[PDB]
């Protein structure tokens, strides 16, 4: 099944053929993302885990859209 | 036996294909519409638009195309008709004679084969070497254009993709390429090719493009500066250029079908779009200059510009 | 000076002035036959007015009439200006919404148009609309009741509002052209076939609307209903319904019995005292009958795939009755009945012939087919046929059918006359040696009937667009259509150039 | 090590694999919304309903746009309804073995057990004229297009086709003794060629001589039922399931065998080589399709070749119909006789189906073989 399709390199799962060019595509795709959206995801992080003394110091090296 | 009589009462209103560029004059600008049969020869004033020659023909023109090949000052016009006769079109005026000559004409067409799905597509190459013609479903017939050709030859070489949902030409590369949108069994993708007209056959492709948006509908071509290939879609519009890529998915464009497109600068810099409820849009293209001789792609900017009519 | 040209207006002494309408230098001929001289399309043809005959006319000066003209006649004194000049005044009454069909109302002053409108599905509420046409801007609204497809329950929930269509009623006013009244109909229930006519013994004039109920994801329907209208006082009224197994396409009106086409059934009805329908007579015999056309008592029916039927009724009998059968598989588009003898069928190859009913009923298999005789290439979609000119009745060529198609390119159907024909048809291979058409394009080949499967060269008709393009040619090339040719006037003359202008000008006065 | 560069990285990635139809250039992301590839939604198909693409077609070009073609052919070649039951009540019972339709399809040339031909009137129901034509049986019959010629093969008869003429004369113009199957060619019908077990001979019809004879010993997939045919252009023939050039006389191109049974055909858009149940090309060769339907059955197309039917030849002989769409492979409709099919051919003018079918069960001492007629797309 490994010939006559995309040739993972001997990874045992989804053993369906349909099920396996789409593994070609979900995994070679080029994933990029904005840095914004995961440094809001860092400053909610910190004042929830009761250590929210330094969301004010984040307001210098980026943008603070929410309080 | 029963013999009737016909006539035009009302000749034809609705449009069909509309070409600008040189035909009359040289250095004036002019709009060729086509509407059922006849080739309606405006010319653009300040004021506006104003006729010089109506001109009907034996056969309903549905692909027209411009272009200035190397040996002309002014332009020629090709139509084919729904009859499969081609023909390849020419201004003369003397004074208050006003006339068209057909340069070159030939009825290419096939005894056998379903003839198409979605009509009849044809595009220019830009460096005016071939002639674009999809015409029977996996056939891709290409006319050699040379002052040779008193009739029109034709070649045709195989589509082993078989249905294909749009063509275009992409721009000066040095050699003559086109770009698909091929519906595979499992997938769809967008295909390049290279076709020697020396030797009736397919090169090996520069972009390969695996796999794109599910409802890819039409492609626009950018020219010479940052050359490439963008790819609408139903739901969103992406940018390639074999090495690099955009992508965006604009929230304007989420209940209407984009279906008509221009080059409004010659440089390519700014599009317009239409779709199949009245709206026009407008694409802007953010050129940017990487280098001091490299021209590239930064940003993809969709404006809504208002309500018209179906264009 | 140049040569004369005889043109024929009246039998009266003519007058020709010019003037100032508003502009442009109008020139007007005050004739028997009141002509426009300026211009048309750019060029010297002549347009008439809407005025019976103009002897004079006086620039006068009115306070609510800039710079009109009036008209000193042998009637009364018309101050009037005069507008875009051209063959045909196109005056557009707009609805924003696809129109589906036209009927008219010679009692009632008001047409009828069937409408059709884009709406998307909101979550809460039922539908909303996207724009403010003239369907929901109307002097009166109304919505059908008796909801009689709720034992079905096929509406089932959808998602999102993936754009439904609504469609409604609209009696446009007379003269001001104001929407009276707007009907919407039950959800999801297209209007397809609309008359106007009289049913039985009841003097009332109705408003026929025979629709289906339509899904997508689903074959050919079977439900719907046919729902008969009338329009007592200003105000829209539903008599009678009557819920039918399948969806109606057409109908025709047939000597005050109504005739309709309900899935490959023609169902001929009749009309009661007691405000129903009874259905009188049936047939069964089809693929899928689209088109109905009636003259008298023959019946023409438009197959879906095969082609032209002619079905006939007989009254003694009470049931209909199949005369012959047509079974070359053209796929149907309109059809339309000439003289109960002659009969027209498109094609959605963009074709035209004729079928003739056969003569020689020398045994009965012979008499059972029909006979495919001329064809034809109308380069063009066809949608409608109807009867009734475009000229006034002076009160030639016999009977007039005009078509309507998808490019908004109306033509004219007309009989002629055989030894016209042998006249006619000659003089268009003389002038298919001298034109020389854009493409080198062969007439005889562009107007070929071409299918998929047939390239059998064109007969019987007459494309007179062909004809009327002889007075633009110039009188050098004149000469050389002329050879030794023939002319009727059970006489025999060679033909000249004086003569053969005239004919196309005898064509030319109808277009 | 990872960091968030490699985690946030791999969280979308995993999100991504349930987007229906992917895609590989994506969009910029979203975190705090879900991720959803584009699915195809279609907006310039016409719609599965058909009154809806009688709205459409009114204001749009030929069908109601893009896929509205086969649209109608999924709704009116899925019904039949039998016109007439045609006996041969001489020795009160029926034993006909082939049929088809006479060039203008007014006369429909059925085929005895006995060795002879029989007129029939489409209309009337009468006989017109029988013929002794052969005197074991008969396989093969079919004329051709413009009405002059008759092709009849016999069983074992010793000359075993007989090149019959229709224009007033009844003769065998010609003679063959050798092929057990023959068949006219189609675009231009001056070729008539035949085959007797796995060797195709090319012969004229004017002269009667073997033209080209091409057999290769070294590249014959040797089957059971070899029948030779020509593409509709009149260019390659299919030997033993092999493309044959007409022009240099040289093999092309030998395809694999897969049921022992039938040797191939053409399909009528001269793009395909259809071996029985393998879906081939004709410039690369490769394969399109694989039907599991088409398990040993003798394929009949329309004229214009836009639906295809099928027969099963199993031991029962063709429990129903089968019904194929000549684009891409979509069954349309299984209609089913409850008696055993023999032969079925159609019109040029595409209305009738001439069905011979066996009356009572599986019995060789009593064959029953009355012909019935079919109207093509009625309840």
């Amino acid at each position: 099944i490994e010939r006559v399709s995309g040739k993972p390199l001997l990874i045992g799962t989804d053993v369906s053929l349909a099920r396996l060019q789409k593994a070609d595509v979900v995994a070679q795709s080029r994933i990029s993302f904005p840095e914004k959206e995961l440094l809001l995801l860092i400053r909610n992080h910190l004042i929830s885990k009761g250590l929210g003394e330094t969301a004010t110091v984040l307001t210098k090296e980026a943008d603070l859209p929410m309080t | 036996m029963s013999y009737n009589y016909v006539v035009t009462a009302q000749k034809p209103t609705a449009v069909n294909g509309c070409v600008t560029g040189h035909f009359t004059s040289a250095e004036d600008l002019n709009l060729l519409i086509a509407k059922n049969t006849r080739l309606e020869i405006y010319v653009v004033t300040a004021e506006g638009l104003r006729p010089v020659k109506e001109v009907g023909m034996y056969g309903k023109i549905a692909v027209m195309e411009l272009f200035r090949p190397k040996g002309e000052s002014k332009d020629l016009l090709f139509i084919l008709t729904a009859k499969y006769n081609a023909c390849i079109l020419e201004y003369k005026q003397s004074g208050e004679s006003i006339d068209i000559i057909t340069r070159a004409h030939g009825n290419v067409q096939d005894r056998i084969g379903r003839p198409s799905e979605t009509g009849i597509i044809g595009i220019i190459d830009p460096e005016c070497r071939m002639i674009g013609l999809r015409l029977y479903d996996g056939l891709f017939k290409v006319i050699p254009l040379d002052r040779d050709n008193k009739e029109l030859k034709a070649f045709n070489i195989r589509l082993e993709e078989l249905h294909v949902i749009d063509v275009k030409f992409l721009y000066g590369c040095q050699a003559p390429t086109i770009c698909f949108v091929y519906q595979d069994p499992q997938g769809r993708h967008v295909k390049t090719y290279e076709v020697s007209l020396r030797e009736k056959e397919f090169n090996k492709g520069p972009w390969k493009q695996e796999n794109v948006e599910a409802e890819a509908s039409m492609v626009i071509a950018v020219p010479e500066p940052f050359g490439g290939a963008i790819i609408i879609g139903q739901e969103s519009i992406t940018y390639h250029n074999g090495d690099k890529y955009l992508a965006i998915a604009p929230p304007i464009i989420k209940q209407s079908t984009i279906v008509c497109h221009n080059r409004v600068d010659p440089n390519g810099s700014r599009y317009l779009l239409g779709d199949m409820e009245g709206r026009l849009f407008m694409l802007l293209l953010e050129k940017e200059e990487q280098m001091d001789g490299t021209v590239t792609l930064k940003d993809l900017r969709v404006e809504l510009l208002g309500e018209t009519s179906i264009a | 000076l140049s040569d004369r040209k005889k043109v024929t207006l009246g039998t009266q002494p003519t007058v020709l002035r010019t003037f100032r309408s508003l502009s442009t230098t109008n020139v007007f001929a005050c004739s028997d036959r009141p002509t426009v001289i300026y211009s048309s399309n750019h060029k010297l043809v002549f347009s008439n007015v809407n005025l019976k005959e103009v002897n004079y006319m006086c620039p006068l000066n009115s306070d609510g009439y800039p710079d009109s003209l009036a008209l000193a006649n042998n009637s009364t004194l018309t101050i009037g200006t005069i507008d875009e000049i051209q063959k045909l005044h196109i005056r557009t009454v707009p609805l924003y919404e696809s129109p589906r069909k036209i009927c008219y109302q010679e009692v009632s002053q008001c047409f009828g148009v069937l409408s059709s409108r884009i709406e998307v599905q909101d979550t809460s509420g039922g539908t909303t609309a996207l724009r403010p046409s003239a369907s929901t801007q109307a002097l009166s609204s109304s919505v059908s009741s008796s909801k009689l497809f709720s034992s079905s329950t096929a509406p089932h929930e959808t998602s999102f509002g993936e754009e439904v269509e609504v469609h409604n009623l609209l009696i446009i006013d007379q003269h001001t052209f104001e929407v009276l009244h707007a009907h919407q109909f039950l959800q999801n229930e297209y209007a397809l076939s609309l008359v106007s006519c009289k049913l039985g013994k009841d003097p009332n004039t109705y408003f026929i609307v025979g629709t289906a109920m339509v899904y997508p994801e689903e074959a050919e329907p079977k439900q719907g209903r046919i729902v008969v209208f009338q329009y007592s006082d200003g105000k829209l009224q539903t008599v009678a319904e009557k819920e039918v197994k399948g969806a109606v396409y057409s109908m025709v009106e047939f000597n005050g019995k109504l005739l309709a086409s309900i899935n490959s059934t023609v169902r001929l009805y009749e009309w009661t005292t007691e405000k129903e329908l009874r259905t009188e007579c049936n047939h069964y015999n089809n693929i899928m009958a689209l088109y109905l056309k009636t003259k008298g008592d023959f019946i023409l029916v438009g197959d879906l795939m095969r082609s032209v039927l002619l079905l006939a009724y007989k009254p003694m009998e009470g049931n209909f009755e199949e005369i012959a059968r047509d079974f070359n598989p053209n796929w149907m588009s309109a059809v339309e009945i000439l003289d109960d003898d002659n009969f027209l069928g498109a094609e959605n190859a963009f074709n035209l012939f004729v079928c003739q009913k056969d003569s020689a009923a020398t045994t009965d298999e012979e008499r059972q087919h029909l006979q495919e005789v001329g064809l034809f290439h109308l380069g063009e979609f066809v949608n409608v046929f109807c009867h009734g000119s475009l000229v006034m009745q002076n009160l030639p060529t016999q009977g007039s059918v005009l078509f309507g198609t998808v490019n908004g390119m109306i033509g004219l159907v007309t009989s002629l006359s055989e030894s016209w024909y042998n006249l006619l048809l000659d003089m268009q291979n003389r002038l298919n040696k001298v034109i020389k058409s854009v493409g080198k394009i062969e007439h005889s080949f562009w107007r070929s009937f071409h299918t998929e499967r047939k390239t059998e060269p064109a007969t019987g008709f007459i494309d007179g667009d062909l004809i009327e393009s002889f007075l633009d040619i110039s009188r050098p090339k004149m000469q050389e259509v002329v050879a030794n040719l023939q002319y009727d006037d059970g006489m025999k003359r060679e033909a000249t150039a004086d003569d053969l202008i005239k004919v196309v000008e005898e064509l030319t006065r109808i277009h | 090590p990872p960091t968030l560069d490699s985690i946030i990285t791999e969280y979308l990635r995993e999100q991504h694999a349930r987007c229906k139809n992917p895609v590989a250039t994506c969009p910029p992301f979203s975190l705090f919304t879900p991720h959803q590839c584009p699915e195809p939604k279609q907006r310039r198909q016409a719609p599965i309903n058909f009154t809806s693409r009688l709205n459409r077609r009114a204001s749009f070009p030929k069908y109601g746009g893009v896929d509205g073609g086969c649209f109608d052919r999924h709704l009116i070649f899925s019904r039949f309804r039998p016109i007439s039951v045609f006996r041969e009540a001489n020795e009160d019972e029926s034993g006909f073995t082939c049929c088809a339709f006479s060039a203008r399809e007014r006369f429909l040339m059925l085929g005895t057990c006995t060795g002879q031909l029989k007129l029939y009137n489409v209309f009337s129901g009468q006989e017109e004229a029988s013929y002794n034509c052969h005197n074991s049986a008969i396989t093969h019959l079919e004329p051709s297009r413009d009405g002059s010629l008759l092709l009849t093969s016999a069983t074992w008869s010793q000359p075993l086709s007989a090149l019959w003429g229709m224009k007033s004369v009844f003769d065998m113009k010609h003679s063959f003794t050798e092929d057990h199957y023959v068949e006219f060619s189609k675009h231009s019908q001056d070729r008539v060629i035949g085959t007797k077990g796995d060797i195709a001979h090319i012969y004229d019809i004017q002269t009667g001589n073997k033209l080209l004879t091409l057999f290769n010993p070294d590249l014959a997939n040797n089957y059971k039922r070899n029948c030779a045919t020509f593409n509709p252009t009149d260019d390659l023939v299919l030997n033993d399931g092999v493309l044959w050039d007409v022009r240099s006389a040289q093999a092309i191109h030998k395809f694999d065998k897969f049921n022992m049974n039938i040797s191939g055909v053409f399909h009528p858009n001269g793009l395909e080589v259809i071996i029985n149940t393998e879906i081939w090309d004709l410039r690369t060769f490769h394969l399109l399709h694989t039907v599991p339907a088409l398990d040993q059955c003798r394929v009949v197309f329309n004229h214009t070749g836009t639906v295809m039917y099928g027969a099963m030849l199993q031991s029962p002989f063709g429990s129903s119909f089968r019904t194929f769409n000549a684009t891409d492979y979509k069954p349309i409709a299984t209609i089913d006789v409850k008696r055993n099919i023999f032969d079925l051919c159609t019109d040029t003018k595409d209305c009738y189906l001439a069905v011979i079918e066996n009356q009572g069960s599986m019995d060789a001492l009593n064959m029953d073989t009355v012909c019935r007629l079919y109207e093509v797309g009625r309840q």
